[PDB]
């Protein structure tokens, strides 16, 4: 029954987000330094983000317990081909949104009906606010509710590849980002970033207050710029790798502009139609909370 | 005067019957067995020899030919046991959420009223036992209010096809068209076509 | 030509059958606008879950999938007593259900027993640390794991109307420790 | 402190967790699903729909 | 060559295995490891077994099962293509399985 | 004759 | 051993699946009321005997 000192569960060594590359294991901060980019002249301008709709879906009665956490990641950064998922037990979340409920949310990423014996879980009070915002992710494919899978991506590219000199004006030149690679590359970061404990992050966003939110956003604006990069190569138009003499570069076509089908096919992670609606519903919901 | 036996208890028999309604699957079938034989013993109803549903006679006719076959492909056979099972299901407690043997019929001609009339007569001889299946029977009833005659369907669906009874009273119609499926029977969703609100 | 022998001889049939030995749960439907099952569940604090009513397809027996076509035979091919009258004696039904209530109570006995043994219950397994002075393999303080608490103590003190045990203070409250524990 | 993926190193491992399948999940069989004919052909509508 | 950690006469080799295997780095295991339960039905389905194969063959067996379980399409989405092959105004009643 | 049966029906067969 | 046989126990048999079996190891199973969402409620008298 862990608690947060307002440092948050992210101020802990229990679960930390680390990519493995370079023959040893490294933190996200060290990785991003390799991403160097130029310009190709198609101005990607920051639009406004429309507020979400308050109505929460109903968690249709369900016996047993689903791994609510699993699906959140298994859709966003899921590597292995994921079939249609617009359907599913994806809104049991809202059953935590009400005041007095007994249903608890454990560590590891499960949603128990009744707290059982020997299972460590997040604090029942700070998991409430996380739900009154993310249980709203249940209606991701209901017509007349789904977000728009175009404009948010403009917001995304201004984040992982936008030098501050640009974001302060709200406009930037479309970039083509290439870092140096190894073998599997793009697919390897996916099989890696999947098992990260995303819930250990999102809970902090909706609780931690201005004192420990300005400090929280400063140490974690990088764990965000990591699960935002992989989520981006699932959109880019090309992945062709340039060649030096012995070196290899993974030029990525157009980060921040959204096409409709993956450049990866075989080389990188791939999305599906049912997932395009999903990524837009996540990316929209999370940005208001972050920004 | 004393009997004398070990007094038949109220409790326990209620708990041991309740635990059996979670492990033992055929409990329901045994509860039916005891009170269905009572119906057949009281000699309340029994099937007859000949048939006489739709005639008033002088039928078999050329114009009737269409209406004749519509009622014929709806006729249930007077099986002694099938009759008793309907009278018994009316009172007996259930553990599985049963639903209707569904029919696919696009309401095309005036002779298709022989389907909506069946759902009327079923809702009278068995008013309970009609509550449980009220939603799945609603799903095949909306075709009668759309294809047969619209405008009302267009303004009724505008309000929505489902509501929640909560808010300590009142009704909360959700402005969206959805299907029933029966899987959401035991929750906070009442089929909105049976509301009564105008 | 049916309603008389349908709302008299058949009406007094349900009127009595509504109150038998093995019929208990309310299946009332006189207000389709507002009515729900209100189901119960068998749950243990030690990870177990079993409902009484649940979603499933048809079983290997004719209790699921209610046929709605069983209406036309009972309006045409069914002679009534047309109201000679036979009253079924109470003996054959009162004893019938009395023995069915026996099989259940005698069949549910094993798994309610062997299950009960591997539960422990009415125990704690605690440890006491000697606060110097003179020891005694006693006194000191009484430690128990949180999981042992929630299983035995928490569901038992919950039956009565007592506010849940007070949290130990980071600050010192050697004053009201027992005053809040008194409630 | 995480787990280094074993699919990329040299030295061969000789024991690991394999995701099996129980006797409940079954694949590639049949469904006794039934048909119901359109009854009459004359009043079918391919025109728009 | 770890499951014999206390069954061999050869003395030198024994002390060695029960030292690098006892180590605070690695650990051996065998049998049933964990279980994934079912949502609506409530039965065990996908069980993990700490099997005795090698990493090269165990990797291939997991690609298969994962692509069978990440399909998320039940055998009931079969009757939606079985119907594209008959009179335009026909239909089916699926024996729901999930 | 149209006989009264209870459960679901069996006709055509699907394929993997 | 006491004659009273269990032909089927805890096991549910659907006709289109076969014969699935549950566990039988409960503990302090206190029959309690379920709220619509699928959560154990508590003891509110005048509603639960």
């Amino acid at each position: 029954m862990l608690q947060q000192p307002t440092g948050g569960y992210t101020t802990l060594e229990q679960f930390a987000f680390t990519i493995r590359n370079d023959g040893t294991n490294a933190t996200p901060t060290q990785f991003l330094q390799l991403l160097s980019y130029e310009a190709t002249e198609n101005e990607l301008v920051k639009k406004t983000i429309p507020t979400p709709e308050t109505h929460l879906p109903s968690a249709r009665n369900v016996p047993g317990n689903v791994y609510i956490e699993d699906a959140i990641t298994q859709a966003l950064f899921g590597i292995s081909a994921q079939n249609v998922n617009a359907h599913g037990y994806f809104s049991r979340l809202s059953a935590l949104a009400l005041p007095n409920t007994s249903a608890r949310l454990g560590l590891d990423g499960v949603i128990y009906n009744s707290e059982t014996i020997n299972i460590p879980f997040y604090d029942p009070a700070a998991v409430a606010n996380f739900a009154a915002t993310y249980a709203k992710l249940g209606n991701a494919s209901t017509p007349r509710y789904r977000a728009d899978m175009i404009d948010i991506y403009a917001h995304v590219g201004l984040e992982l590849a936008g030098t501050d000199a640009e974001r302060a004006a709200g406009v930037m030149p479309v970039k083509r980002a290439k870092f140096d690679s190894w073998e599997g590359s793009l697919i390897s970061l996916s099989r890696d970033v999947v098992n990260w404990k995303i819930l250990a992050f999102l809970i902090d966003l909706c609780s931690l207050e201005g004192e420990a939110l300005r400090a929280f956003k400063t140490r974690n604006r990088d764990v965000f710029r990591m699960m935002l990069f992989i989520m981006s190569t699932a959109v880019a138009a090309n992945v062709v790798n340039r060649k030096v003499t012995k070196r290899v570069d993974r030029v990525l076509e157009y980060i921040g502009v959204n096409s409709m089908r993956t450049a990866g096919r075989t080389a990188t992670i791939t999305y599906d139609l049912s997932r395009h609606e999903f990524a837009a519903k996540f990316l929209q919901l999370t940005f208001t909370r972050w920004n | 005067a004393l009997r004398p036996e070990l007094a038949f208890d109220h409790d326990h028999i209620i708990r041991c019957l309740m635990l059996a309604a979670a492990n033992y699957p055929r409990l329901e079938g045994i509860i039916v067995q005891i009170n269905t034989g009572y119906v057949a013993s009281a000699n309340v109803i029994r099937p007859v020899s000949e048939k006489r549903y739709f005639p008033e006679n002088l039928e078999q006719n050329q114009s009737a030919a269409r209406l004749v076959s519509a009622v014929k492909a709806r006729a249930s056979e007077a099986d002694i046991s099938s009759i008793h099972l309907a009278i018994a299901r009316e009172v007996s407690p259930m553990f599985n959420v049963h639903e209707l043997k569904k029919i696919a019929e696009s309401f095309e001609d005036p002779s298709s009223i022989v389907v909506v009339l069946e759902f009327i007569l079923f809702a009278l001889f068995f008013p309970t036992e009609f509550n449980r299946i009220k939603g799945d029977i609603q799903n095949v009833l909306l075709l009668f209010f759309s294809r047969w005659y619209p405008v009302e369907y267009g303004i009724f669906i505008q309000r929505g096809a489902t509501y929640t009874i909560n808010a300590a009273g009142e009704f909360e119609f959700s402005g969206r068209n959805e299907k029933w499926d029966q899987s959401l029977y035991l929750s906070e969703h009442f089929p909105a076509l049976f509301s009564d609100v105008p | 030509n049916i309603a008389v022998a349908h709302t008299d001889h058949l009406s007094v049939v349900y009127a009595t059958m509504s109150n038998f030995m093995l019929n208990f749960t309310n299946n009332f439907s006189g207000n389709h606008a507002t009515f729900k099952p209100d189901q119960y569940v068998i749950t243990s604090p030690e990870g177990s879950y079993k409902p009484i009513i649940e979603r499933q397809g048809e079983t290997v027996d004719g209790l699921t999938i209610i046929d709605t076509s069983i209406v036309w035979p009972i309006l045409c091919q069914c002679t009534y007593p047309l109201v000679e009258i036979v009253y079924p004696d109470p003996s054959t039904t009162l004893s019938q259900s009395l023995s069915v209530a026996q099989v259940l109570s005698k069949l549910t006995l094993p798994d309610a027993f062997i299950n009960m043994i591997l539960s422990g219950g009415d125990s704690v397994v605690m440890r006491t640390y000697q606060t110097e002075a003179d020891d005694d393999l006693d006194e000191g303080i009484r430690m128990t794991t949180y999981d042992q608490y929630l299983s035995h103590i928490r569901e038992r003190l919950h039956i009565t109307n007592v506010p849940d045990p007070i949290y130990i203070t980071g600050a010192s409250t050697p004053d009201q420790i027992a005053a809040s524990v008194q409630a | 402190q995480v787990g280094i993926p074993k699919l990329e190193v040299d030295h061969i491992s000789f024991s690991n967790v394999v995701s099996m399948m129980t006797a409940n999940i079954r694949t590639g069989d049949d469904m006794a699903v039934e048909r119901v004919n359109p009854d009459d052909v004359r009043a079918i509508n391919i025109r728009n729909a | 060559p770890a499951l014999l950690r206390d069954f061999t006469q050869v003395n030198w080799l024994n002390r060695d295995i029960t030292n690098m295997l006892q180590q605070a780095g690695t650990k051996y295991g065998l049998g049933l490891t964990e279980t994934r339960l079912d949502y609506v039905r409530l039965v065990k389905t996908i069980v993990g077994h700490a099997l005795n194969i090698d990493h090269f063959a165990a990797s291939v067996l997991n690609i298969n099962l994962r692509a069978l379980m990440e399909a998320n399409v039940t055998a009931d989405d079969r009757i939606k293509a079985l119907q594209a092959h008959s009179m335009i105004s026909t239909q089916f009643h699926g024996p729901n399985q999930g | 004759t149209k006989v009264i049966f209870n459960g679901l029906d069996v006709n055509t067969e699907v394929q993997p | 051993i006491t004659d009273v046989d269990s032909t089927d126990y805890g096991k549910l048999t659907l006709r289109f699946l076969g014969t699935l079996t549950r566990s039988l190891k409960m503990q302090n199973a206190q029959i309690r009321r379920i709220r619509p969402d699928g959560t154990v409620l508590r003891y509110d008298d005048q509603i639960d005997i």
